[PDB]
DNA sequence: AAAAA
RNA sequence: GGACCUGGCGGUGCUUCAUAUCCCUCUAGAGGAGCCUGUUCUGUAAUCGAUAAACCCCGAUCAACCUCACCACCUCUUGCUCAGCCUAUAUACCGCCAUCUUCAGCAAACCCUGAUGAAGGCUACAAAGUAAGCGCAAGUACCCACGUAAAGACGUUAGGUCAAGGUGUAGCCCAUGAGGUGGCAAGAAAUGGGCUACAUUUUCUACCCCAGAAACGAUAGCCCUUAUGAAACUUAAGGGUCGAAGGUGGAUUUAG
């Protein structure tokens, strides 16, 4: 049972990425290139826009796991800053505390 | 994976293990609400009936 | 997403919001408010809507020198146990709603003439037990301090008198 | 295996038993919980992968087949749906992990389903004859056994061990005033397996040898052959045939120490070292040699238990609640009547406190050989065991208590024994009276308190029950020590009142005090 | 329901051994250990938090199990395991004389139930080449060959091997590569006139 | 035991970051977390496999809930058996 | 109150004996010093207050010194004094008097017949179970101070230093730097010194020219600038020795002015090893044989520089 | 870090040394530049293993075999 | 004012403990961590992991034992050995605490691929420490 | 605005 | 109608101070100008809240096509984990915080005086005050005992937020709900903050000041190219002719 959308919008895109991401890739790879003759390249992009959206690691939006914030994320604990920062106080995890210089 | 924690805490919940005050706060405000004279809407009553 | 379950002692005070300003400010009514049942007494350990017999948290575990099963209940049972369920609660609502006879003394909501009984023993070991106390005048006093606005002070005029022509009164 | 705090230490041995059964109960409605929804334990994350994340699944997973699907339903309305999945879908019926899981678990049932599988198809003869033998051992028939055994044998073939293991227990343990021809049966059918080139397993023997043991009691040399046949095969035998062998031995050898020895060396060459794991329930040898030592007060038999379940191995000593307790027992009583005080004290709380508590005839008398050599210091947790063990057994543990103290009065130096008096008197009155009443009055009396002795003479007077005449005499004492025959006139009449045989001897008691005092 | 039992405190007599008692890592139960242990804030009239319930007490990791007769059994029973350092090695002369090559190991540790590691999967090869057949043209196209990885003081060869997820196939590779190095000594082309 | 090592104390380090004591328009009141921690690495010498294995072995039989621990140790070889004459 | 007492007590030894079984020691010679040093071994507590360590001494220190009964079955107080809120202030206020008065009899009789430091109200408090305030506290001060101005003898002089207390050290001068000699090394000394993250180590030598090496090379091509000159050559002009002293000073860490002040210190620390201690003195009263530790303030979040706020205005 | 992380018993010559997979491919031109840039990438990958080289390689040979006439027609030719 | 976790100073009537009764800013002072692991150190990592398992196992905690807990629970995550060291209350029968305990044992161990021994604490309730 | 044999 | 007590206030009197505060006073800034980012206005179909000392590089330590709560078009009435709202009340809360706070006063148990009225209980050469507890002092850490940091109660602002996160009351699920493509940061105009310089104190060259030279610098806009991005309508950077008021600020203010 879930509550919110957004989040749930946001791991099936992540998943979807997951899923493809070596074709993407290998066109990123054949794009960027010296030389190389342009049909590649131009087939490279066709087959790169005829795949749909809701795939491109593009879309991916880093948010918390329980209360999904956009902004104010640490990517260390991945969660908001105000749920991470009561349970410091509350003196659970070791070697977070306050600074007192 | 907040799936299968939802199903394990709803599995305890009907079997009664997990004993969560908040969903038993939840159904005793539904069950107020719907004694006061406020049901959950069922199909075919609202704009059309 | 769905850990976003609390402690049940802070939903309960945010259900009900004791320290609300309207009620220390006599800006709100004291009719208007939520009523609390507690939930968390006929409960055992143990106990859903399927019915599962435990050997240790129910029935006792050395039944005649044996290890009893565990099962699962069927409809009747669970029938039976709503129906209890039912009753208990039909019967919390009714003693929760049944209010004692106030014994009234000179008119209705009046402290006047209500007996309070055998006042407090003293602490050497000295018991008044013939003496008997009487509430004459109540009163709400009210003074414009510095920061509680309206602070509220209950000033009551109490009478002691046994019955032998010692008596005495004190505010 | 249990707890350390003190409100979950292991006490007695009621409340260990509880515990264990407790956790046993919560570990299989925890495997119960786990299995019942497989779709909660199929994600991974540790990359070496634990074995014990694997759940157990009940259900085949191929529907098609049919004699897959049957073995997956019956072993990998068990056997039965297999057989009739079977006989629905047409499958054939194979000699190994069928006939005889059918024989030993599905005695009519079990045989039918086992001469059913067997004139099913034309499969093994030898593990036909072996279901067949395990089907009618347990339901009382040894005849058509030996006749599938026979056959099997005559067959070209080699049959088992447990065929023929399974035909002697039905001759012998199946069967009534027999020892001499169950010996005669199992040396031709040794004899025939011998000369028709088939390994003869120790288990047979053994099973025969407790068959034999269990049947007659005067069967000595037939056990010890049959032991010794045992022994003589390969590694060491099994303990269940010894334990019947030293059962049978003991329940004759009553007067004398010779049945008992020979009992002890068969049970030492057949099973005397290590922890040997060959029987069924190895305990049960263990425990007979310390009912034996605490019943005919051995002083080597528990010393060779004590060596040979300690020693090598923590296996052979308690297997069961009954013989942890028997044998602690047994340990109490040879400590008691081998080492002297000291050495029993420290033995009794090295041996108590890891193990389980004692039984009740040995228990008690060690507790009556420890107060009969001054020594009450343990009577409050004696008094507690008695107890939480029974309603009844507690009030005799409080009368054997203070009949050592009721007599004795106050010296110089009885203050140990005053408070046993008083905790037994306690234990006494705490136990829902007559005898238990006297005895406490007897106690309080003799302590030195007034109040108390005062309180109790109140308690055995109003209880219409009165004393005997040494406590009646003691109170008459101290009434007239203090010039004051009050109280030996109240406990006169009291006793002439309630109809007892103290009224003239209480009269003239009363007579005296008042008279000299 | 209800019941009392006495603890460790009437058990224990004067003479107990400790590792007897806790021989695996305890966090001290204040239930059974009869030592007045007391620590916490204190007030002005007053005594501070004692043992019972004493939460702080169990969040310090107790080192009761670590008795110093303890450790010197384990010390005293471990000697059979131990091998036997030669004298010959004790100076370091002779020990890198005869044994020059080095390869480092990773093994760390993790807090849950897996134990892998990329960064576990990397060998420090650190051969002093000083004591091989290294002349003066070998050793010149050796230098130029490798460029700055070489240090030029203290003569350690430091080469960051990590292109496998083991270690046994990181140091085959540096072996190879190695060879292949030394290779250039005996086998020359054609582009050394033109030095 | 008989092997007789060192022990130095390296300096520490302090991991600090500075967070919103609230969330809504206080950015006047920050309250900053650090992360202290200490480091004390042993200096050892002469050991074989065997042994370097039971030390190993003893210090994670008593090893706490909250350090780390990495193992660095160098193995001692002469020359392989392809480095003087080999062939590719 | 005395059962509680003697519980905690009996515990208390129970528990030492068990430690010093543990341990491996004769329980006589298990002093509290060991007791503590097992207790920190064995329940290593990681904090910053030094209360909330695990102690385990005699309950004397644990529980309060408790106010014992004055009165007893019959109800009279064992103190004269004690109907009045405070027994033994009292009672030392009316023996210091007795005493003041004595000993002005006894000056009147004698004229016709012709390091240490006071008490603390807390010690006081501590010392004896009983609250004052600080009007009582300095009239008994100035008591005191009136019977000490007066003629002492033996008796009140000895009554007088019991309420006395012993001073600690307040000498603060430096320990004098000996001469050293590491292979034919005459006049040969060295120093530290750490100011504004700054560490160098000065080698004052008595036989060579008036010039600075850093680092090896000279002062020339190190300090550019004539500030560092000067703060370097300070030390030495106020010794009136400048071309018989030679320096070779290694410093490391900071900037320009702070490893001069730091080259500073070290020459000014060094210096006192070939002269009298009176111009030590006259060098440290002028600025020499002291520590700067003016070092950087911790920025705040919400200031500019740790002192000026942002940008507040009024409206 | 090596108990169930063998990688399936490859040895190191088939994890850098790639030289086994350049058959149905020319020696001179963009395309042998383009098959050694993606060998020295492979080569310098401790995180992937032979596997995942030799599917990386059968999809290469799979789009090169797909369009064959926009190989022809880059001036120059698939061998 | 800065309302944190402290317990609010008003009328002496709540029962208040010595875990949560000190200020949040007294942690590495007059207090401690509930937690301790690898993951709360430099050049570690996998800390949202541990800390996700940590409320969970918390929220199970209290959840399966409604008011038989006292305060909190230690956390212990030594390496693959976790333990939930805490208290247990003198309320109920010794049988429901042992069947409660093998019960989360058993969970434990075979869902979160981790053994786990308890180490219960005889109180008789809540370890208050004021009155306030 | 009273207290699961 | 008259009288008494407390608080606030008096452009109400006296007394001790303003260690960065008010001038006589020393330094640095805000409306001289440009760039960037916000409040608000206008047009359009294109979130919202705070918007008064205590809000203006604020929610947001990230808005080019999810993030996006707005609009235009097409579907689903289990309407996706048998469950919610993307709608209104912080005058229902829990939770996280703000100027006061650059100090020290407030709450349980007693007694006395106000004839026992609301109230008060301060005189150490002492006339009735004892006070558990709270916050500072007392305490922790850094460069110790200096200094700094962390903290600093009972409340006014129905203060900011149902918009960390969840809960009460209204309306709906044959929607005020959910999924797909594109657009939304465009300009008549007022306003705050950050940076830049307004020449011999500045600019450049290698050594960061024993040097030399040219009588100054950051930004519109334009062209090429580069790291990621499926495609630069902008916030990133490098190269190139042109390169916009600039030539030290007067009505009021802040910190050291
Ligand atoms: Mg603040
Ligand atoms: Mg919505
Ligand atoms: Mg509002
Ligand atoms: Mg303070
Ligand atoms: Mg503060
Ligand atoms: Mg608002």
């Amino acid at each position: 049972h879930y509550v919110d959308w957004r989040m749930w919008r946001d791991v099936k895109r992540r998943k979807m990425a997951y899923e493809y991401a070596d074709e993407r890739l290998r066109i990123n790879s054949l794009r960027k290139n010296t030389i190389l003759p342009k049909i590649l390249q131009d087939v490279a992009d066709e087959e790169i826009a005829a795949l749909p959206r809701d795939s491109c690691p593009v879309r991916i939006r880093n948010r918390c796991v329980m209360t999904s914030r956009p902004r104010g994320v640490k990517r260390r604990w991945r969660l908001s800053r105000i749920v991470f920062r009561h349970l410091a106080d509350h003196g659970q995890l070791s070697g977070i505390q306050r600074a007192t210089w | 994976n907040h799936h299968t924690y939802a199903e394990l805490m709803q599995t305890l919940r009907f079997l009664g293990l997990y004993r969560d005050e908040h969903q038993d706060f939840m159904d005793e405000q539904k069950r107020l609400k719907k004694l006061r004279g406020k049901e959950k809407p069922k199909k075919g009553e609202g704009k059309r009936a | 997403s769905f850990f976003t379950k609390l402690t049940a002692d802070e939903l309960w005070k945010g259900a009900l919001a004791e320290t609300g300003a309207g009620a220390k400010k006599g800006r709100g009514k004291r009719t208007k408010k939520k009523k609390r049942k507690d939930l968390n007494r006929g409960q055992i350990i143990g106990e859903g809507r399927y019915g599962f017999l435990w050997p240790g948290l129910n029935v006792p575990l050395m039944k005649n020198g044996a290890v009893q099963t565990i099962a699962q209940r069927s409809k009747e049972e669970q029938e039976k146990v709503e129906a209890d369920m039912i009753q208990q609660r039909e019967e919390w609502d009714r003693k929760k709603k049944m209010k004692v006879k106030r014994e009234r003394g000179w008119s209705g909501n009046s402290w006047g003439g209500i007996s309070l009984g055998p006042p407090d023993p003293g602490p050497c070991g000295e018991t008044y037990e013939d003496f008997d106390t009487r509430i004459l005048e109540v009163r709400n006093v009210f003074t414009m301090t510095a920061k509680e606005g309206r602070k509220k002070s209950i000033r009551v005029l109490v009478a002691v008198g046994n019955g032998k022509g010692a008596a005495g009164f004190s505010i | 295996v249990f707890q350390d705090d003190p409100y979950l230490m292991p006490a007695s041995s009621l409340e260990s038993r509880s515990f264990l059964l407790a956790k046993k109960s919560g570990e299989n409605v925890a495997k119960f919980i786990i299995n019942s929804y497989p779709k909660y334990f199929q994600k991974d994350i540790a990359e070496p992968h634990i074995p014990c994340l694997m759940p157990e699944y009940f259900e085949p997973q191929i529907k098609d087949i049919s004699e897959a699907a049957l073995k997956e339903r019956i072993e990998l309305e068990p056997s039965t749906d297999y057989h009739f999945q079977q006989t629905g879908q047409s499958e054939a019926l194979e000699e190994e992990n069928d006939e005889t899981s059918r024989r030993k678990a599905g005695t009519w049932r079990a045989k039918n389903n086992a001469e059913r599988i067997f004139s099913l198809m034309p499969e093994k003869n030898e593990h036909s004859y072996c279901t067949m033998i395990r089907g009618m051992v347990k339901h009382r028939a040894y005849e058509q056994a030996l006749n599938l055994y026979t056959e099997l044998l005559n067959n070209r073939l080699h049959a088992d061990v447990y065929t023929f293991n399974a035909l002697i227990e039905a001759t012998v343990c199946a069967i009534n005033e027999k020892f001499e021809e169950k010996w005669s049966k199992i040396l031709e059918l040794l004899r025939h397996m011998v000369a028709q080139k088939v390994k003869p397993n120790l288990q047979t023997f053994n099973t025969i040898l407790k068959c034999l043991r269990r049947f007659h009691v005067f069967a000595r040399s037939p056990a010890l052959q049959v032991l010794r046949e045992m022994k003589a095969i390969g590694i060491e035998p099994s303990l269940a045939t010894y334990h019947h062998i030293i059962r049978l031995f003991d329940q004759p050898g009553d007067p004398l120490k010779r049945s008992s020895f020979i009992i002890y060396d068969i049970m030492n060459e057949l099973m005397g070292k290590r922890f040997s794991p060959k029987d069924p329930d190895d305990d049960k040898f263990f425990q007979s040699a310390m009912s034996i030592c605490s019943s005919l007060r051995d002083l080597e038999l528990a010393y060779q238990v004590h060596g040979l379940l300690k020693t090598g191995d923590n296996w052979k000593f308690i297997g069961p609640d009954q013989h942890r307790n028997f044998y602690y027992s047994k340990f109490f009583d040879l400590i008691c009547l081998m080492e002297q005080i000291d050495v029993t004290l420290k033995w009794y709380e090295d041996l108590i406190p890891s193990a389980y508590f004692p039984h009740s005839q040995t228990m008690i008398h060690l507790l009556q050989a420890l107060d009969v050599a001054n020594r009450l210091e343990v009577i409050p947790k004696i008094w507690k065991d008695s107890k939480e063990y029974g309603h009844t057994f507690r009030s005799d543990l409080r009368e054997e208590i203070l009949m050592l103290m009721a007599r004795d009065k106050h010296p110089p130096e009885l203050q140990v024994a005053f408070a046993d008096c008083a905790a037994d008197i306690k234990s006494a009155y705490e136990s829902q009276p007559a005898t238990s009443l006297n005895c406490i009055a007897i106690l309080f009396l003799r302590a030195g308190r007034t109040q108390e002795a005062w309180k109790m003479l109140g308690l055995f007077r109003k209880h219409n029950k009165i004393p005997r005449s040494e406590l009646l005499n003691e109170l008459m004492d101290s009434a007239k020590v203090s010039n004051s025959p009050s109280q030996a006139i109240e406990v006169v009449e009291l006793a002439s009142a309630f109809s007892l045989p103290i009224c003239e001897g209480l009269t003239q008691r009363v007579m005296s005090d008042f008279a000299i005092n | 329901r209800r019941k009392a039992l006495p603890p460790r405190t009437e058990k224990m007599a004067v003479d107990q051994d400790w590792p007897s008692v806790y021989p695996v890592a305890a966090p001290f139960k204040p239930s059974a250990v009869p030592l007045p242990v007391r620590m916490g804030y204190p007030v002005k009239k007053g005594v501070p938090m004692a043992k019972e319930g004493n939460l702080e007490l169990l969040k310090i990791p107790n080192f009761l199990h670590l008795t110093p007769v303890a450790i010197k059994k384990h010390c005293e029973a471990l000697k059979d395991f131990c091998t036997e350092w030669p004298a010959a090695l004790d100076s370091d002369e002779k020990c890198e004389k005869h044994f020059p090559i080095e390869i480092d190991s990773t093994d760390y540790v993790s807090s849950g139930p897996s134990v892998r590691n990329p960064r576990a999967r990397v060998v420090v090869l650190r051969v002093k080449l000083s004591s091989l057949n290294l002349d003066d043209h070998a050793k010149k196209k050796l230098i130029k060959l490798v460029g700055e990885r070489y240090c030029k003081t203290t003569d350690v060869l430091t080469i960051k091997t990590d292109r496998c997820p083991l270690r046994r196939q990181n140091y085959d590779y540096a072996v190879y590569l190695l060879t292949v190095l030394y290779h250039e000594s005996w086998n020359t082309e054609e582009w050394e006139k033109s030095k | 035991l008989g092997i007789s090592i060192k022990v130095h104390e390296p300096p520490r380090k302090i991991e600090r970051f500075t967070l919103l004591q609230s969330v809504h328009i206080y950015k006047k009141h920050r309250v900053q977390y650090e992360m202290r921690t200490l480091y004390r690495c042993l200096e050892l010498e002469h050991l074989t496999g065997s042994t370097a294995d039971v030390y190993l072995e003893y210090i994670q039989r008593n090893l706490p809930e909250g350090v780390a621990m990495e193992v660095t140790k160098t193995q001692l070889e002469q020359l392989p058996e392809h480095i003087k004459e080999p062939i590719w | 109150t005395e059962d509680f007492i003697k519980k905690q007590i009996e515990e208390f030894n129970i528990g030492k004996r068990h430690l010093a079984n543990m341990m491996g020691e004769d329980p006589e010679t298990f002093t509290q010093e060991d007791i503590d040093r097992a207790i920190a071994y064995l329940f290593p507590s990681g904090l910053f207050e030094k209360r909330a360590r695990p102690v385990m001494k005699h309950p004397e220190q644990i529980f309060p010194r408790q106010r014992a009964i004055q009165w007893g079955e019959d109800g009279r107080p064992f103190h004269y004094l004690f109907y009045t809120g405070k027994q033994s202030y009292y009672s030392l206020m009316h023996d210091v008097y007795g005493m003041l008065l004595n000993l002005e009899k006894h000056q009147s009789h004698l004229q016709a017949k012709s390091g240490s430091r006071w008490l603390i109200k807390e010690e006081l408090e501590e010392m004896l179970v009983e609250k004052l305030s600080d009007l009582d506290y300095m009239q008994f001060i100035r008591l005191l101070e009136k019977l000490l101005t007066s003629q002492c003898g033996a008796a009140e002089e000895e009554f007088v230093q019991r309420f006395r207390r012993s001073v600690t050290l307040e000498s603060k001068k430096q320990l004098i730097e000996p001469v050293q000699y590491d292979e034919q090394g005459m006049a040969f000394s060295k120093s530290e010194g750490k100011r504004k993250t700054a560490k160098a180590e000065a080698i004052v030598y008595k036989h060579g020219s008036g010039r600075i090496k850093v680092n090896g090379i000279d002062y020339q091509l190190y300090f550019p600038i004539t500030q560092d000159r000067e703060q370097l050559m300070f030390p030495f002009h106020f010794v009136d020795r400048l071309g018989k002293h030679d320096v070779t000073c290694t410093v490391s860490g900071g900037g320009r002015s702070a490893q001069a002040g730091a080259i500073r210190l070290a020459m000014a620390k060094a210096l006192c090893s070939f002269v009298t201690e009176d111009e030590v003195e006259w060098m440290r009263q002028a600025g020499l044989l002291t520590t700067d530790p003016r070092v950087r303030e911790r920025k705040k979040p919400g200031q500019e520089g740790a002192r000026r706020k942002f940008t507040w205005k009024k409206r | 870090n090596e108990a169930g992380f063998d990688d399936d018993g490859s040895e190191f010559h088939e994890h850098i040394f790639l030289e086994k997979h350049l058959e149905s491919f020319p020696k001179q031109g963009p395309i042998r530049h383009f098959m050694e840039l993606v060998t020295c990438g492979l080569s310098k990958n401790p995180y992937l293993s032979v596997k995942q080289k030799v599917e990386h390689i059968e999809w290469f040979r799979n789009y090169f075999n797909e369009k064959k006439d926009i190989l022809k027609e880059s001036n120059i030719q698939f061998n | 004012k800065n309302r944190a976790a402290r317990v609010r100073v008003s009328k002496g009537d709540k029962p208040v403990t010595y875990e949560e009764a000190h200020a949040p800013h007294y942690i590495a002072h007059r207090k401690g961590w509930l937690s301790l692991h690898t993951g709360n150190l430099d050049g570690e990592d996998h800390a949202a992991e541990r800390t996700v398992e940590d409320v969970f196992l918390r929220k199970f905690m209290w959840g399966t034992f409604p008011g038989c807990l006292a305060d909190q629970l230690v956390l212990k995550r030594r390496g693959n050995q976790l333990e939930i060291c805490a208290v247990v209350l003198r309320q109920l029968s010794p049988h429901k605490y042992y069947f409660l305990v093998g019960y989360s044992e058993t969970l434990l161990s075979y869902f979160y691929k981790c053994p786990v021994r308890l180490h219960l604490q005889t109180v008789p309730s809540k370890v208050v420490y004021k009155y306030l």
